[PDB]
């Protein structure tokens, strides 16, 4: 019912059901919640990843009180950004998506803020 | 040991710039004042010394100063020198303290020789001189090149921090090439075995990095796999470089922007054809030629048959052993490299039966026969008859056909077909250019096979240029090959100079900044006696060459006449008649113009190329794809040179297009010793690189030359509130972009159309804007992954009623049980 | 070797990077007892 039942069907997905998830594929995993850790804090992780670990990493490093906190920038969150503009920004970083991108809009909706996105990912998780 | 023309170009190069001011305000000399001198024994009795460093003594003389020598250590005895041989020296100054050339207070010809001298033999070979920046070869690994290093470069913050390195410029050309969205070029310029072609590998290394795990490695694993086959198959030894490059490499590679290669392009020029059928004594023959013949596994010693690396003609029996070089071992790891390129073993077995082939043609004896009724028709000899036989089967060719086009003169005038015998010297000819166009046309075959797994379909949009060409090469003995050689270094240079200086001079002065000169010594002159269409070296031997009744010694008279005048054509004191010389940007060079007509011409007849074309083998049907089968008199784009002219021209015009860097490799003495310093050798290639002119670049002050639109895509997220700002306009966006993070006025500069900015706040708006590339870093990875998420769920939501099915069932397994 | 030539860059401890043999160039920070003054206008011969 609550993160703790939520977290476990998000390993499932990312390992694509494997016991042990590929490191890469775990930070996929963290960050869809709005779990971000420090250049040390990312070499303190373990060589090999599993679901035992994971929910513990998650308890302690997600946030419950605001969700994505990390989407907030408040110079960058009252300010309204032009859809194709948007995609400029994302098109050029891109380290995921191909085709999927279009979807995130859609799930957002011409001039968006951060707030929004951030309101409208808390309710897609 | 340094050859004594190399030591007249050393010594015409110096002159003096800058006034001595060792005198006190009162009239008497101070506490030592100490200068550079070329005039001591020490500097007469050595080549490798130019320069010591002498004292002026506490005595007097101010019109014809007293000095003592110090560095290297003298006699310490006084002796006087005319102030004209006096050049000012910083004293206080400490070679390893700053990485600029352009920091030092007197930038004279000795001041930046001992610079370099001691950061060279402290063991710090990268120098910058911004743009350029200076690798000396220390010809012993010093483990900066390692991936510790890789990591360090890459994954630091503040360029300030970091020291001259290949990584510093491969990071701040892919920091543009992801920055503005510009194709950017790396460059490697230098003489035979300064350093080129293994600078490139490291930058190569560099790109291979990535920063987050999670690329498709297959396309990036061919690319890295074919430079140690591409050295294998062009890297030759000869007496300047034991890896000398004998062809000319350029890639295109697409480059992730935390690292790593998703596509590229492999495209290689000018083999030197002559290396394959002969060689000079103490030079070997291509690598690959001695691997296999040392390597190869006994099941290829026995199914190709084969022999002894002396026992071949087209290797030098007496050169065939490199120092510090296993041929054997350069094998294995050659055929590893092979597997990674997506050759199957059928595929590399074809590959080494093709070389087997090519070496075993070459060992068969034509002799002179009374036949055809003009005699001195050759014939193919009775014992080498098997050996001819077996060649023909081993590259996969009809062993009757491959007889015909080179013992029967096939002549066709008009309509009526001549049949006729080919004498013996010209039938040695058609079977070395045969051999000739087998190796290059496998070597070119290898280079598609691999452009056809790793080229992006579409092709490319920004990429990173790299240029691995071959280097100035002086021999007692230059030929066409040479000429062709130091051709492309003197090109390389010509658009350096254009770009550099000035490009650079004319978009400072049309932007209303700077209105000063920028001086600098082209090679404009010598490259239009030898690239210039109509007037040159190269368009005079093409004119002999399609002409019927011309020769080698008429070519040489040819330029002799025409190219009289501007000095950069001087014919030979001794036997004009058949060598000249060039007045090069390394100094005077001369050739020897004999062959100069029939290596020009040398590329496959088309009676043999339709041979290789109907082959039973794919691989050797291969080779000769697309090609134009020519028969009759030699058309002016199937000669040699010009063909190599015009495939030069368009890869500069691709160069120019982009934003290059460059790389000034240094070899400091010819011994190919470490912690060796020759100054003469250096000095010519400080000229020769432009090093020394590279500092008035000083005078522009500005290190950022960007339009609006170029400041406003890589700055922008300072203050997005301000840059999406469509009221505003472009000019007055960057400019409040600064006020938001803060300037001096000094710093910033408003400009015509560009951007300009100091090197001294660039990297202060660099890391404000880090500040904020960070904190949307991650936020543009936590949304990614929010939805990335969902699409797993999505998919996963229409397959929950098929998995209803198969609990159900399993509960219903359950019940029976 | 037993000694480096480093150089302080902006104290109880000191931003010293190492410049002579060349390193890193990782700016570290160290004890001054283990900081003796060097002469670097001065030449050896
Ligand atoms: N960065 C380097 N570190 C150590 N040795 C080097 C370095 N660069 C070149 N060398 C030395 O120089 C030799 C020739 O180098 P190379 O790049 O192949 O020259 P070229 O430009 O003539 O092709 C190598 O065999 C090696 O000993
Ligand atoms: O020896 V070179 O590769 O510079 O021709
Ligand atoms: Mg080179």
């Amino acid at each position: 019912s609550d993160m703790e039942e939520k977290f476990r069907e998000a390993f499932i997905l990312f390992s694509s059901c494997s016991d042990h998830i590929e490191m890469y594929k775990f930070f996929e995993l963290m960050n869809s919640f709005g779990i971000i850790l420090t250049n040390d804090e990312k070499a303190a992780l373990p060589n090999d990843i599993n679901m035992d670990y994971w929910l513990n990493f998650a308890k302690k490093h997600y946030n419950y009180e605001q969700p994505f906190k990390h989407i907030n920038n408040e110079q960058n969150t009252n300010v309204q950004i032009k859809i194709d503009n948007f995609l400029g920004i994302m098109k050029a970083l891109d380290t995921r998506l191909t085709e999927s991108d279009l979807n995130i809009l859609l799930q957002i909706t011409s001039t968006l803020n951060l707030k929004t996105v951030s309101q409208k990912l808390t309710e897609s998780i | 040991a340094v050859t004594n023309e190399e030591i007249k170009t050393a010594s015409k190069i110096v002159r003096r710039v800058s006034n001595v001011e060792a005198f006190d305000k009162s009239g008497s000399v101070f506490k030592g004042y100490q200068i550079w001198t070329d005039i001591s024994p020490t500097i007469e009795n050595d080549p490798n010394i130019m320069f010591v460093k002498c004292v002026v003594q506490q005595g007097s003389k101010k019109e014809k100063l007293t000095v003592v020598q110090i560095d290297p250590p003298g006699t310490g005895t006084p002796y006087d020198i005319d102030p004209t041989h006096a050049w000012n020296c910083n004293s206080q100054v400490d070679p390893m303290s700053f990485g600029d050339i352009g920091l030092l207070n007197h930038t004279n010809i000795p001041c930046v020789l001992d610079f370099l001298k001691h950061r060279y033999l402290k063991n710090q070979i990268y120098t910058t001189a911004v743009p350029l920046i200076v690798a000396i070869n220390p010809y012993k690994d010093l483990g900066n090149t390692t991936n510790e290093w890789i990591r360090r470069y890459r994954d630091t913050a503040d360029h300030t921090k970091l020291p001259p390195h290949v990584f510093t410029c491969a990071r701040e050309a892919l920091s543009n090439l992801h920055g503005v969205n510009k194709s950017q070029t790396i460059i490697v310029s230098g003489e035979s075995g300064a350093g080129k072609t293994e600078a490139t590998k490291q930058i190569m290394r560099y790109f291979a990095s990535s920063k987050s795990g999670n690329m498709d490695l297959r396309i990036q694993t061919a690319i890295m796999a074919a430079n140690p086959v591409l050295e294998a198959f062009g890297n030759a030894k000869t007496i300047r470089n034991n890896n000398s490059s004998r062809f000319g490499r350029f890639m295109q590679l697409v480059i992730s922007h935390e690292g790593g290669i998703r596509y590229g392009s492999v495209v290689a020029f000018l083999l030197e054809k002559s290396r394959i059928i002969t060689q000079d004594d103490n030079e070997r023959s291509y690598h690959i030629f001695y691997q296999f013949l040392k390597g190869a596994n006994s099941t290829m010693k026995s199914k190709f048959g084969l022999k002894g690396v002396t026992e071949y003609k087209l290797l030098n029996p007496n050169s065939t052993e490199v120092s510090g070089v296993d041929d054997v071992k350069d094998f294995e790891e050659v055929i590893e490299s092979l597997k990674n390129m997506e050759l199957s073993e059928s595929d590399i077995e074809v590959i080494f039966s093709i070389v087997a082939g090519i070496l075993t043609l070459g060992n068969v004896r034509l002799i002179e026969k009374q036949e055809a009724g003009l005699s001195d028709a050759a014939a193919i000899m009775d014992e080498d008859m098997g050996v001819f036989n077996k060649a023909c089967e081993l590259m996969y060719l009809d062993p009757e056909l491959i007889k015909r086009e080179i013992l029967i003169k096939v002549t066709v005038a008009g309509g009526t077909k001549i049949e006729g015998r080919w004498n013996k010297n010209d039938a040695e000819v058609l079977k070395s250019s045969l051999c000739k166009a087998m190796y290059e046309k496998l070597f070119l075959w290898i280079i598609r096979h691999l452009n056809s797994r790793i080229e992006p379909e579409g092709g490319f949009k920004t990429f990173m240029g790299m240029l691995d060409i071959f280097g100035f090469e002086v021999f007692k003995n230059n030929s066409l090959e040479q000429l062709f050689i130091n051709i492309t270094n003197e090109m390389l240079q010509k658009n350096f100079v254009d770009i550099v200086f000035e490009r650079e001079s004319k978009l400072y002065k049309d932007e209303g900044i700077s209105t000063a000169e920028l001086k600098y010594t082209s090679n404009k002159e010598v490259i239009n006696v030898l690239c210039e269409k109509g007037k040159s070296v190269l368009s005079y031997l093409e004119d002999q060459c399609l002409a019927p009744g011309g020769t080698d010694e008429k070519f040489v008279s040819s330029c002799a006449t025409n190219l009289k005048e501007n000095n950069k054509f001087t014919p030979a004191k001794v036997a004009s008649n058949k060598n000249f010389i060039i007045q090069h940007t390394i100094g005077p060079i001369q050739y020897c113009a004999e062959s100069f007509l029939l290596k020009n011409k040398d590329v496959l007849r088309g009676d043999l190329v339709e041979v290789i074309k109907d082959s039973p083998n794919p691989i050797v049907q291969q080779l000769f794809e697309g090609q134009v089968i020519e028969k009759g008199k030699i058309a002016k784009g199937s000669l040699i040179g010009s063909q190599f002219l015009n495939q030069l021209t368009s890869l500069m015009n691709l160069i120019n297009s982009t934003e290059p860097h460059f790389i000034r490799c240094i070899k400091p003495n010819e011994n190919k010793k470490p912690l060796e310093w020759c100054e003469p050798k250096i000095l010519i290639q400080l000229h020769a690189l432009s090093i020394l002119e590279a500092l008035v670049l000083r005078q522009l002050g500005y290190s950022y030359r960007r339009t609006f639109e170029e400041f406003l895509y890589q700055y922008k997220f300072v203050d997005i509130a301000a840059a999406e700002d469509s009221s505003v306009e472009n000019q007055n966006k960057c400019v409040n972009i600064l006020k938001l993070s803060g300037l001096s006025e000094s710093m910033y500069k408003i400009g015509k159309s560009m951007v300009f900015l100091k090197q001294e706040g660039a990297k202060i708006l660099t890391k404000i804007q880090r500040e904020k590339l960070v904190e949307w870093e991650n936020c543009v990875s936590v949304i990614e992954a929010a939805i990335l998420k969902h699409k797993y769920k999505q998919k996963v939501n229409k397959n929950i009623p098929s998995l209803l099915r198969v609990q159900a069932h399993i509960r219903k397994k359950m019940v029976a049980q």
